[PDB]
């Protein structure tokens, strides 16, 4: 189930983690093998997966036109690189000792959980206001004076 | 009245995730 | 240490005493950072609550 | 019954070891399984439990105010640390050989039985005379010139 999840957090949905076009990633229903209390933390964990999927779908779509939009997505993958790299690691730690639970996996994301949310509305302002041209170099700058150090 | 009759160690693992039985749990719940 | 020594309820609690103490403080420090509309009063009243709450613990 | 007692000496009273708000910890009445001569040593053993409970209840209550009262309780837990640590050990020795009786358990406390009593009236003088301010640094000092080496 661990390697099952680490793919769901990568952009591949399956039977355990269904995909909905409006809401986002979420667990289907109660599962007998697992506990009924975990059905929550996963839903808290998917609030992160939905961000990466809606990210990479937009990144590929390139959608509006202009070089400053092309380069924004070109750079948007660079900030998103430590997310992937930190996800490849989780499998290595689980390959060593088979006593690690979802608690530790949820704990490992830590920084990504408080970063994506603030870098989600920056994309939404673009696709909802047709920000064409060099005006992006301000719409991203007006959000660069944020307090959150990571952002 | 029916009850689930959970084991003992299972409670500590559950308590870690949250981080007389109805009494002791009620305190940790406050946390 | 649970999967790999005996461990029961009364032991994990007392082992977590210096944490369940530090946690109770945050329930009172944050309570004044959540009970509140302008962006300049929500940030001033928060930052001033800390400097007041520290002088209480000196 | 051993693990039952080692909790009663920790601050958790039960059916065998009832709790009274005035007197303190004490055994309820005669028990058929155990001998009728032990009903005494336990009562001699509880004279120690009552101290720890009345200690930790005061420690939590913080009661009067002032930093010098806060720090006194902050330090009061440090001297009380070897009591707890020496209590965790009793369970380990009983986990090994199942031939140990209450006699050995009573014997293990030894040092705590002659320490708490002398460090009980120091607390009582505070809560009964409203010792406010730096005057604590003498009321504790006037009792620091005691003969008992442990104290």
């Amino acid at each position: 189930m661990i390697h099952e999840l680490l793919l769901a957090l990568s952009g591949y949905p399956g039977s355990i983690f269904t995909w909905n076009k409006r809401s986002g990633l979420q667990v289907s229903q109660d599962f007998p093998f697992l506990h009924p209390s975990e059905t929550s933390v996963l839903n808290r964990l998917c609030r992160l997966g939905t961000d990466y999927i809606r990210f990479t779908e937009f990144i590929e779509q390139y959608t509006l036109h202009g070089i400053y939009l092309r380069a924004f997505c070109t750079g948007l993958d660079s900030v998103l690189q430590p997310y992937r790299q930190a996800l490849l690691d989780l499998e290595q730690e689980f390959l060593g000792d088979p006593h690690l639970s979802i608690s530790h996996v949820n704990y490992f994301l830590d920084q990504f959980q408080l970063l994506f949310p603030s870098v989600m509305v920056v994309v939404e302002q673009i696709k909802s206001q047709k920000i064409h041209g060099c005006q992006i170099l301000e719409t991203v700058y007006k959000h660069s004076c944020g307090g959150l150090p990571p952002v | 009245d029916d009850r689930v009759l959970v084991t003992e160690t299972q409670v500590i693992r559950e308590t870690l995730w949250l981080l007389c039985l109805r009494s002791v749990l009620e305190q940790i719940a406050a946390y | 240490c649970i999967i790999n020594t005996t461990i029961t309820l009364a032991i994990v609690v007392d082992k977590l005493a210096p944490r369940l103490s530090q946690l109770k403080v945050l329930h009172k420090v944050f309570s004044t950072g959540v009970a509140e509309t302008r962006n300049v009063v929500r940030a001033s009243h928060l930052l001033n609550t800390l400097y007041k709450a520290i002088l209480e613990y000196d």
